[PDB]
This record gives structure tokens, sequence and C-alpha cells, in this order.
RNA sequence: CGCGGGGUGGAGCAGCCGGUAGCUCGUCGGGCUCAUAACCCGAAGGUCGUCGGUUCAAAUCCGGCCCCCGCAACCA
RNA sequence: CGCGGGGUGGAGCAGCCGGUAGCUCGUCGGGCUCAUAACCCGAAGGUCGUCGGUUCAAAUCCGGCCCCCGCAACCA
RNA sequence: CUUGAGUCUCGUAGAGGGGGGUAGAAUUCCAGGUGUAGCGGUGAAAUGCGUAGAGAUCUGGAGGAAUACCGGUGGCGAAGGCGGCCCCCUGGACGAAGACUGACGCUCAGGUGCGAAAGCGUGGGGAGCAAACAGGAUUAGAUACCCUGGUAGUCCACGCCGUAAACGAUGUCGACUUGGAGGUUGUGCCCUUGAGGCGUGGCUUCCGGAGCUAACGCGUUAAGUCGACCGCCUGGGGAGUACGGCCGCAAGGUUAAAACUCAAAUGAAUUGACGGGGGCCCGCACAAGCGGUGGAGCAUGUGGUUUAAUUCGAUAACGCGA
RNA sequence: UGAGCCUUGAUGUGUAGGAUAGGUGGGAGGCUUUGAAGUGUGGACGCCAGUCUGCAUGGAGCCGACCUUGAAAUACCACC
């Protein structure tokens, strides 16, 4: 907004594992305020992952995380007659988000048959470094590679 | 803005002092006035204008300062 | 082909696209690049990081020449102009001179009409 | 009839030794875009005209056939 | 009468081998638009003048007829 | 007679004019070298130029035009205008003292001359730029703006044209009326003790007093206070046009009506509103996100059409009055 | 600057692999004081693994069927 800037609010850590970023994720992946049902499944998510990848729940889940965070992601300033895409340097608490959310997009969009399940094969896919998630990671960074010109 | 690295002078240095000789020339500025044909007149037009605007600047803000703002 | 010691890299800065020459101190060019030719169009070839990477192409070119000194001549107005010569340093020249070469006249041909936009 | 070019991915131009199997525009997905095009990424389309053989590499060298070219010569 | 062009979607200009059946403005539809002209998306309008035949491809090659053109020649 | 007007003496600054030389930079072209795939251009493109070697780069040559820096609300000129450097011919201005002439002055209808740019004639020249023209874009169209080219013309000589917002939109000459800050160019004195100090002349930029002015503003360079002479105006349109004359090669210029027609037309300033003017700021206005509507079926209101009637209203109206 | 030729040299990665296998026939040891393996490197090619070769040093050994393989040694060889 144009006036004022405000103080992110405070999100609880989540039961199983106490941790803020997977309660982010959680949050992410809810739908209707039906919170619980999500977390069930992230929880579902995560003990498939373990058991495929070994490690732990969580450190699993941090490397999945870490092949779909983007460096630099794109804006239109447009101050010309054509839209000129700019490359930024995306924040740590935004690139998190962003990496979050791809998978969950992932997730939605693949054909497995439970939710849950589905999760997890993205996951697995991220810490491969193949699937929906990692892709879409690429095709920004591309695009920020290419408008690298202007800074 | 013929420029010769001194012994031991850094790159930076040296392009920063080759940027400042630039500036001193004028070169830029000469190549932008000449990239179109200015008509006599609006050449005059322009000093004349911008004689005006700095004794503007000049005598009438002096004044002005002369009272406080608050 | 003849090494070759000491050159110069003669920079021609337009408004819409760099063009970088390495040449022998007598005048024969020995490569070239653009920003043009560096896979930059319109928009993209007018800017100093396009500049920069023309330089480099250009330096690429020019290491079976075997050149370590090297003066650079700069000509016209441009975003390549610093950014260019930068690139070439980064690229590992022992940068002698830095001149600058724009052709001013006089007062002697009568420019183009000015642009009504 | 004889003699020089050779025969391909929707069309076209494909790196002297047979182991490289393409690039342009095109169609679809997406990215950006006000737009459209340009631009970025990726994706379906083969026989290498054909019949054979020298050889594990063959369309890729050769024997014949069908055509496209080009040849220049002929015609009671 | 004889001889050259050919005959279409409300009008017009439609890719040498008969298998492609259009594009412009137009009317409707809806949001853009301060407004429409819009840009953009999609939608109704055929006979291919006609009568036949070579052929599964025909309006698309040919035999005749009706017109539109153009022809240049004629006229007691 | 000497105060106006002029002449003489010595200096001064100056893009003042005419003529003839020359210098350096840059563009273009030509010839050649090096070199290799792009160049160019725009908001983005394309036309265009390029592997027949462009663009870039270096060497040599040709030719034309203009004179960076100095350079300044600086200077000179009646105005138009005048800008590298040198020489020749040449007009004016100003100051310093004296000396002389002795009203010789001011203004000026007709008249005469000079008069930007474009334009015309004849003969030269032609680099760059560029009306016209051509192509490429843009667009609903684009006979434009933008791009790529490009001929008259711009340049020189000698003629003609005789007009421009030829403007300070302010005729010329003279006198008089408070001030300040500069610029430029002389000149007198003063220890130039220093770039200074005190004057006194010319031209000039800005601000402002009295006064003037419709106001805006002008203000010792008047638009103030007066005198001399001339030019010009008499509502807007029709019209600076027609006819006639004069001038012009022509383009056209100049002089200059009438009918008819409207009750306005204008100037300055004021308050708003508006701006694809400018600054500052705000709002789920955008951006960042999440979920919808637009497709489906149904509910519901409206438009329409239908009906004997489909009650009337709302149209920031349309699950609204209900 | 193009381009033949008597001649004597070099040149040749399907994967099995000692690793840059053109093919046929005569063949089990050719070269070594008109100087063998190891070392220093000048110039070439290149699929970056290496290959041929000049000059220096060194002075008494390297390479064979081999294990594999559609085809066996550049152990000598002539034909191209």
């Amino acid at each position: 907004p144009r006036r004022r800037v405000i103080g992110q609010r405070k999100i609880l850590p989540d039961p199983k594992f106490g941790s803020e970023l997977l309660a982010k994720f959680v949050n992410i992946l809810m739908v209707d305020g039906k919170k619980s049902t999500a977390e069930s499944i992230v929880y579902s998510a995560l003990e498939t992952l373990a058991q495929r990848s070994g490690k732990s729940e969580l450190e699993a889940f941090e490397v999945a995380l870490e092949n779909v965070r983007p460096t630099v992601e794109v804006k239109s300033r447009r101050v010309g007659g054509s839209t000129y895409q700019v490359p930024v340097e995306v924040r740590p608490v935004r690139r998190n988000a962003l990496a979050m959310r791809w998978i969950v997009e992932a997730a939605r969009k693949r054909g497995d048959k439970s939710m849950a399940l589905r999760l997890a094969n993205e996951l697995s896919d991220a810490a491969e470094n193949k699937g929906t998630a990692v892709k879409k990671r690429e095709d920004v960074h591309r695009m920020a590679e290419a408008n690298k010109a202007f800074a | 803005p013929v420029i010769k690295v001194r012994e031991n002078e850094p790159f930076d240095v040296a392009l920063r002092r080759f940027k400042r000789s630039c500036e001193k020339a004028g070169v830029l500025a000469e190549v932008r006035r000449r990239e179109f044909y200015e008509k006599p007149t609006t050449e005059r037009k322009r000093a004349k204008a911008s004689a005006v605007k700095r004794h503007a600047k000049k005598l009438a803000r002096e004044n002005a300062r002369r009272t406080r703002l608050y | 082909r003849k090494q070759v010691s000491d050159g110069v890299a003669h920079i021609h800065a337009s408004f819409n696209n760099t063009i970088v020459t390495i040449t022998d101190r007598q005048g024969n060019a020995l490569g070239w690049a653009t920003a043009g030719g560096s896979g930059f169009r319109g928009s993209r070839k007018s800017t100093p990081f396009a500049a920069q990477v023309a330089a480099e192409r250009c330096a690429d070119a020019v290491k079976e020449y075997g050149i370590k000194n090297l003066e650079v001549m700069v000509k016209g107005p441009g975003p390549g102009r610093e950014s260019t010569i930068r690139a070439l340093n980064a690229a590992g020249f022992r940068i002698t001179n830095i001149t600058d070469v724009t052709p001013i006249p006089h007062n002697g041909c009568r420019p183009p009409k000015k642009r009504r936009v």
C-alpha cells in the first residue's frame, strides 16, 4: 500500500515437528479454511517422502524446497512503448513462499489419485530435480537470463 | 581526452579519470547538440530563455531568501 | 597467424548498437564483435550489458593473436562506452591508453532535421 | 537410348575418411506482452525413391531399376 | 452471326496437375472505449448461369444453349 | 552671437560593408589494405545496404559547404542582417582636448534607394541537408507525424522579386522629471602603495519610484511631462478580396471598393472547470495474493417479444419499491 | 600460385579392448655398433586419449599368439 508498511502477522509452528516453514506450507495447501485436513495431507506427504528418500521428514522437505527456490524473478516495468520484463533479486521471505506455492500448484495439477500422494511425488521430483515446480523455476530463471540486459 | 595509464595505477581509477576528462571536454554534450539541426531562431531562443531563467534564479530567489520560511 | 603483443581496441558506441574491433597498432583489424551479433535485438542491444558482452566476444576472438597490451579508442555517444572498457579489462589485457575519438566537426555539415515526436 | 548433378522429416540447403541421424518458416503447450510480431523454452512429423551386396558402423561405397535436373548431339 | 476473357456466397478478386470449397467491408452477438471508428473472438448467407458427358475426386477437362466483356471486320 | 548642426587634430573598440587569398575539423564519394557477418534504423518494426566482402578499421586522393572552443540577455549595423584566420578597398560610431564655421537645423506627401526566407531568369556548382516524389511503418484511413532513400532548392556570379510575428507588435527629432544592481567601451585625476579609489562621457540588460495605463504593465532607452513634423485607425464578417490602374518574366505585389450579412466582435484581468501541463498526497486504484462472475443447470429481477391482461414505478435501475 | 607423376615416408577410435584394428596372400621371431629400451623437447595432426618424427642424452633390449574378437598384429612382408 501507499501509506504504511506493516509488520507480518504471527504464525504458529506445526504440532508434529515444531516448524514455522512447515506450518506456512500447510496454510498454503489449505482450502476453504479446512486447515486440519490440509495438515493431515501434508503429514502424509512427509511420511511417504521420508520413507522414499530416508533422511528425516523435515530435512527431506527442506531439500525438496531448495531445488525449486528462485534466485531471481521478473517484473513488468513497461516504461517504453512496448513492455520490458525486468529481473529483480527475490528476497528470502518471498522466495521460500514462491517455491511452496509452485509445489502446491504442481500437486494440484498432477494425475495421481490422493492429494497427499501427489504432493509426496512432487516433493520427490523436486529432490531429484525433475517435475513441474522445478520446470517452472527454470522457466522463471530463463526469462530473467533473457532480460538480464535490463537492471 | 587522450590519457595514459600511470605505472602501478589501478584500472578503475584510470577509467574514472578518463570519464572526468570526457566530462570536462563536454564531448558527449557536443555530440548531443549536433545530432539534429537547430534553427538559428530556436538556438537564439534557448540561449535567451536560459539566460532569463538564470537571472530569475539569481535575484528573485535571493530576495525571497531575506524573509524566513517559518 | 602471426601473434602480436600490443594493439588497439576501437569501440564504436552508437545509440542503437555497439561495435568493438580489435586491431594491431598499424590499423589492420584482427577481430570484431557487436551487440547485435551477440544475440540482442532492438531494445536489448542498445544497452551497457550488451556492449560488454560484445567486447567479451571480441576479446575471445583475438585469443590466438596473444595480445597482452591494449590501447582503447572510444568513439561516439552510447551506453557501451564505460561498460565495454570494463569488460575488456576483465577479459585481461593491460589497458595502456584510454582515448576518446568522437568525430566533432568544427561546424561543417548541416545535421538532419529535428524529429517531431 | 549414351554422358555429367541426386534423389528425404509439410518445402526446401545438409560438414573430402561409411559410426554425426539438422536448420528455417510451420502446428500445439507454456513464459513474457496492452497488441501483434519479434523474442525465450519445449513438443508430434523418415523413406533417406527402390531393389540388393562390400562391412558391426550405411541413406552415407558400389550392380541394376523409377523419376527429377542438366547435357549436348540427332530425326528418314 | 465468326474470334479472344467467364460467368458464384449482399458486390466484388480467388493458388499451371479435376480431390484445397476464401478474403474485404456488411448484419448479429459481448465487453473494451468518457464516445464510436475500432483493435481482437465467433456466428447466418452457393448456384459455382445452364443443360450434359471423360472420371470415385468436378464448379474445377470437354459438346451445345443464356447472358456479361472484349474483338476487330461489315451494312444494300 | 554660439549653446543646436557641422568641419579639423589624436586615439579607441567593433561578426559594419565589398573584393581576394588561406587553415583545420567533420560528413560524402573514389582507389587500395586489414577483416568477417552483420550493419542500419525504431516505441517496436520493416523498406534499405551487406559474403558480388557491408558495417568496423587504417592509408592515399577528390570535392563542396559551414566555421566547434572563444561566445556573453557580448559587439557592430538605418533596418534587413553580420561570426575561423590573413591581406587589399571602404562606411559609420565613440572619447580627449582644443581650433574653426556661425542656425547651415528638425520632419517629410509624392520621389529615390536598401530590404530575411522562399521564388523567378541565364550561366556555373552540388559534399551535407531536403520541399516534390518513391518505398517501409503507424492507422479505421494516414495523400501526415516516425524510418530508408531522394530531386528542385540551399552554394557562387549577374539580373529580377519587394514581402515576413520585416516585432520593442512601441514613427522620427528635441527638451524636462526620484533610485538601485550590472554588462560593455572610452577618458580625467589618485601614493595603480594591489586585482583597486574618486569621478566623467557613449551604447546596453534587469528591477523598481512618481506619474501614466482597461488592466497587463511602462517607468530617464516612458507607455511619464511637453513641443515639431509625418504615417495610420473609425463595429465584426464580406476583404486586404473584386474591378480598374501602376509595377513584375511569372509567382504575385501595390493601390482598394460595393452589395449582402450579424449585434456583436474584440482587449486585459477574475472565479471556476478542464489539460494526452507540473509538483505533493490518498483510496483493494494498481502491484502482491486468494476466491469468484462470464461456459452448465436451476432460482431470481430486467430488457424484449407475446398476451384479453401480461399492474405501475426504478433503468448511483435490473434478489430494486415488493 | 594452381596441379599431376616414377618414388620413398606418413594416414586410418562401431562396442568386445593392452588402444586412434583399411583388406588379401607368404608366415613364427624382424630391428640393434652404416647404434636398442628409458629421459630432454623443436615442429605437425587431434575424436584431448594420444600418434608419427627431427636433434640431444643413453648405451645393452623393446615389441608376437597373448585375456578378448564378425577381422590380429605396424614380429619382417608385397599388392593397393
